[PDB]
């Protein structure tokens, strides 16, 4: 293939692909010899993220709301994402805004699992 | 959003600390 | 957040967070100082990626066959992939190995829409 | 498997070759 050729093959990976196939090089090349790779391709599967959170192929779960129990929200963001205390409040407490995102890149059916986990602590949740 | 949160902890981070998260990830995933 | 903190949120991470996570990294810091943190996440959203596929929240598409119709199935291998003349051949050639994987870390939906145009052309395909 | 295919094909460029592909990705993409 073409260097071209191996790019646009490379531009159809899905995340995961791409991801596998860095994984890949580091364990055969080593990590300082695919490092070129690594660093080449980490724009590439950034972007295959956000145009699969676009094409709704992937989706992610935003915070509308803490509710009356921010602290019991909070912990199931720990539980979740495995922030400290700090960032998970900082995190919690920006409800309501479009980066109060808990986790994207997550199945329709691991989103619902998580969005309602979260319901459960008295938060209102959207899925996108 | 939760990577902004570990991103924001990652560039707080020394060299030296950085140096430490990295050896450990790359420890801990068989990386030579 | 303590350093094992943060490295037990990256673990927590998705396949997509962590792409974007080093995205950001590299358009914030350039590739050259965020190069360690794309060469030590890779692996982690490489074990992401095979997570996704054992808990089937990503699914890929293996051909089990593609009959008479070497070709053709060829043709359509390199439509998804965008891999070349020899390559795609060495893939379909393949067939019925566990490795002949076409795609990787797709939806379902994209899974069954993969899998249609495959069969289309002589292939017999299976959804993992 | 087609990653297979795509790291085999990168395994057999030149190290200009290589460069290239690594320069193309990076421009693309907008890396500095």
């Amino acid at each position: 293939m073409t260097i071209d050729e191996i790019i646009e093959a490379i531009e159809k990976l899905t995340v995961s692909e791409l991801a596998e196939l860095v994984k890949k090089l580091e364990d055969k090349f080593g990590v300082t010899a695919a490092a070129p790779v690594a660093v080449a391709a980490a724009p590439v599967a950034g972007a295959a993220a956000g145009a699969a959170q676009e094409e709704k192929t992937e989706f992610d779960v935003v915070l509308k709301s803490f509710g009356q129990n921010k602290i019991q929200v909070i912990k199931v963001v720990r539980e979740i994402t495995g922030l400290g205390l700090k960032e998970a409040k900082d995190l919690v407490e920006k409800a309501g805004s479009p980066d109060a995102v808990i986790k994207s890149g997550v199945s329709k059916e691991e989103a619902e699992e998580i969005k309602k986990k979260l319901e459960e602590a008295g938060a209102e949740v959207e899925l996108k | 959003m939760t990577i902004d949160e570990i991103i924001e902890a990652i560039e707080k981070l020394t060299v030296s600390e950085l140096a430490e998260l990295v050896k450990k990830l790359e420890d801990k995933f068989g990386v030579t």
